[PDB]
RNA sequence: GUUUUUUCACUGACCCGGUGAGGCGGGGGGGCGAGCCGGGCUCUCGCUUCUGGCGCCAAGCGCCCGGCCGGCCGGGCGCGAC
RNA sequence: CCGACUUAGAACUGGUGCGGACCAGGGGAAUCCGACUGUUUAAUUAAAACAAAGCAUCGCGAAGGCCCGCGGCGGGUGUUG
RNA sequence: GAAAAUCCGGGGGAGAGGGUGUAAAUCUCGCGCCGGGCCGUACCCAUAUCCGCAGCAGGUCUCCAAGGUGAACAGCCUCUGG
């Protein structure tokens, strides 16, 4: 009769993200006349560390094309970006690393990142540390650029939506082992309350549907229905195939 | 002197964490603390500040590199590939 | 003529009169002694145009060495790295006509 | 250099000469990267006039 | 030629007049016993003549283009030489190194450069030289 | 014709994304290429990429319009900015 | 000319007493379990239990997965990919 | 590995200022002048002023920190203080 941990996680208060020292929302620049019809120049001020993000960020200070002010945008830092590098953004901007442009105006087999899945959403795809999205093909009619994603699944996109050229920085951080539990404690204090993972077989039967028993077992198949209700849906969710994977 | 046979920087972990998990991590732990050859000055000063962010303590120029190495293998092969498709577009 | 410049640079170091460094070469440009200025490709681009604008006024050839200041220092027979090099008298070198 | 290291709300009291050094971008920017942003502010502006003069060539021949 | 002439325009690179435009009246190629560094005395323009517009007053325009000049010895590396040059006399009789003994004499070299930058501003010759550097 | 109805795009509720709702769509003036013996057209670009400066509150060219003794002391309105 | 603190050596010597009080590790050979550090039933269980790094599948490319909510163009993960 | 109040410098140059003075506009210089309301302020702070029914061997956040012995804020002994 007690709510399971996942149901409690959904509420808030405790299982929310620790957004205090987070150095801001990593997003692209907003589309205007200087993005759609040509390009605009803005300098990389400083590559910076975002607590709760594996990849670093970049304060890229553009000049405002309308106002006397000078705008500053928090980009996902492409691997090989540096301070005082000119990063150009728009249609007529060149095809080199950091130099963001819409996917219709770059060839196929091109590595992108911080890619818009819908035109305007301002950077959503392939934008964790070291992830590369390829430009598979083009469809000049209907604007359908097929894009291979870090998962591997190809997405038909609207070909008028912008990605920063090159892979995201902080690449290959999952190669280093967390050797001691303390390093993992410090990793998840930066993000949200989810780390010290209590396995269901250890939990009592009132808390978790894998609980109880004089032996520490499951007893029921852990592979569960997609329809399965709020609290029961536990273990291998809607598992097509399960057990040990061999080859491809 | 020579003070450890075949534990390097990962000698600081002592007996803990495994043999293969102090035979694998040494490769990372060496590279991330390595004073690399800077490209902007030449000065052996490319010191890792944080994760994927490499800083020169001479020019004061911060570079978004790999996590443990200044340039990961699959970031420089991309750079040449982006530069190859660059020339193949413009002509 | 890429590997011939490593040979010619030695023949200024051994025989000719040279000035390795920026501040000392930026003067020996201004003295009207600089018959060549050699820059490394990883020199500051402010200092690149700074030199190329004095060598406009001096009417002197700015040779862009196709290596970094670490490689240029090795080519110029030193153990220290050097971006800017100016030649006062090449000695027995065709560096100006090459 | 030439500006007092002091609590920020103290500078109401300090005279003008205590707070800035006598130069363009004096007491706001370091003199080393002033004289790099005087040269660049000129040498980039010189390069614009070479573009103004090379534009006066390529159209007169057609 | 040897590009540090007594007619060359020169950017002042450091000091109080950092970014001010100056014209060399004397280059001293070797080091004098007083100033062992290779130096060149310039007479530049401290306060610039302002951007002037049509349909202003006659008496109003006469207030705008008031050049306030300076006179100063700088080094060759506290100055930036340009490709520009100004045809200006600036006689040795006033604009001189004998003028750095008396603050009364220095009100005349500040006044001598003032006039010959003022009454040759209204010509439109050397119109680069009187427009302030943008930084 | 009338309705049952598969299949393409239509927008107009309805949903989503961005924005400080800042240049969208046709058309014209103005530059690159194509075809006829100054001629009238079919389509393309429409201004910034060698460097850790600078850029806001318009210059310019038009036109009416306030006094005093056709000459002397200014504001407003258009392109510039179709 | 002004030294401030130790290390080392040898003498001599007491009724072999002398780290003189105080401070302050019992030691070895094996077995089972848990790698370790950490944690745990406040008031009978501090454990071989929990956690753990590592390892392995599973779901999901956002109108999405996982979850919350009486409700919503609602809310958490999400300042996310 | 905090924001924000707050403060300051800079870059710009719309303006303002006086006509050779009894100078002006102006000053982050040195004096001078006037003012600063409102609320808390005693004492205990723990083997007797707090919380555990109580002068309850429990619990309860900090600041200062002498001499000797000694590796030592260890233990023991002593000074001020109690």
């Amino acid at each position: 009769g007690r709510v399971i941990r996942g149901q409690r996680k959904g509420a808030g208060s405790v299982f929310r993200a620790h957004v205090k020292h987070r150095k801001g929302a990593a997003r692209l620049r907003a589309v205007d006349f200087a993005e759609r019809h040509g390009y605009i120049k803005g300098i990389v001020k400083d590559i910076i560390h975002d607590p709760g993000r594996g990849a670093p960020l970049a304060k890229v200070v553009f000049r405002d094309p309308y106002r006397f002010k000078k705008r500053t945008e928090l980009f996902i830092a492409a691997e090989g970006i540096h301070t005082g590098q000119f990063v150009y953004c728009g249609k007529k901007a060149q095809l080199n690393i950091g130099n963001v442009l819409p996917v219709g105006t770059m060839p196929e087999g091109t590595i992108v990142c911080c890619l818009e899945e819908k035109p305007g959403d301002r950077g959503k795809l392939a934008r964790a540390s070291g992830n590369y999205a390829t430009v598979i093909s083009h469809n000049p009619e209907t604007k359908k650029t097929r894009v291979k994603l870090p998962s591997g699944s190809k997405k038909v996109i609207s070909s008028a939506n912008r990605a920063v050229v090159g892979v995201v920085a902080g690449g290959g951080r999952i190669d280093k082992p967390i050797l001691k539990a303390g390093r993992a404690y410090h990793k998840y204090k930066a993000k949200r309350n989810c780390w010290p993972r209590v396995r269901g077989v250890a939990m009592n039967p009132v808390e978790h549907p894998f609980g109880g028993g004089n032996h520490q077992h499951i007893g029921k198949p852990s592979t569960i229905r997609r329809d399965a209700p709020a609290g029961r849906k536990v273990g291998l969710i809607a598992a097509r195939r399960t057990g040990r994977l061999r080859g491809t | 002197a020579k003070r450890t046979k075949k534990v390097g920087i990962v000698g600081k972990y002592g007996t803990r964490y495994g043999a293969s998990l102090r035979k694998m991590v040494k490769k990372i732990e060496i590279s991330q603390h390595a004073k690399y050859t800077c490209s902007f000055c030449g000065k052996t000063k490319m010191k890792r500040r944080a994760v994927g962010i490499w800083h020169c303590g001479s020019c004061m120029k911060t570079v978004a590199g790999g996590a443990w190495t200044y340039n990961t293998t699959s970031a420089v092969t991309v750079k040449s590939a982006i530069r190859r498709l660059k020339e193949l577009k413009d002509q | 003529s890429l590997e011939s410049i490593n040979s010619r640079l030695q023949l200024v170091m051994k025989s000719g009169k040279y000035v390795l460094g920026y501040k000392q070469s930026l003067k020996m440009i201004r003295q009207g002694k600089a018959k060549l200025v050699i820059l490394a490709n990883n020199c500051p681009a402010l200092r690149k145009s700074e030199i190329e604008y004095y060598a406009m006024l001096a009417k002197t050839g700015v040779h862009h060495y196709s290596g970094n200041n670490i490689e240029l220092g090795t080519a110029c027979g030193k153990y220290y790295r050097v971006c800017t090099l100016s030649i006062i008298d090449p000695g027995d070198s065709d560096i100006i006509r090459s | 250099r030439g500006v007092r290291a002091v609590r920020p709300k103290v500078l109401m009291r300090l005279s003008k000469t205590k707070k800035h050094v006598s130069r363009a971008y004096g007491g706001s920017m370091c003199a080393k990267c002033v004289r790099d942003r005087i040269k660049r502010a000129f040498l980039i502006e010189e390069q614009k006039i070479v573009v103004k003069v090379l534009k006066a060539q390529a159209q007169s021949q057609k | 030629g040897k590009f540090m002439k007594p007619g060359k325009v020169v950017l002042v690179l450091a000091g109080r007049y950092s970014g001010r435009k100056a014209v060399i009246v004397k280059n001293i190629d070797d080091g004098t016993s007083d100033r062992p560094y290779s130096h060149a005395l310039v007479a530049g323009i401290d306060r610039y003549p302002r951007k002037v517009t049509a349909a202003m007053g006659k008496k109003k325009i006469a207030k705008r283009s008031k050049i306030k000049s300076f006179v100063k010895v700088y080094n060759y590396n506290h100055l930036m030489p340009t490709r520009y040059s100004v045809d200006i006399p600036l006689d040795k009789t006033v604009v001189n190194k004998d003028v750095f003994r008396d603050p009364a004499l220095k009100r005349k070299a500040r006044r001598e450069a003032k006039v010959k930058f003022e009454e040759r501003y209204k010509t439109g010759k050397n119109k680069w030289f009187f427009q302030k550097l943008r930084f």
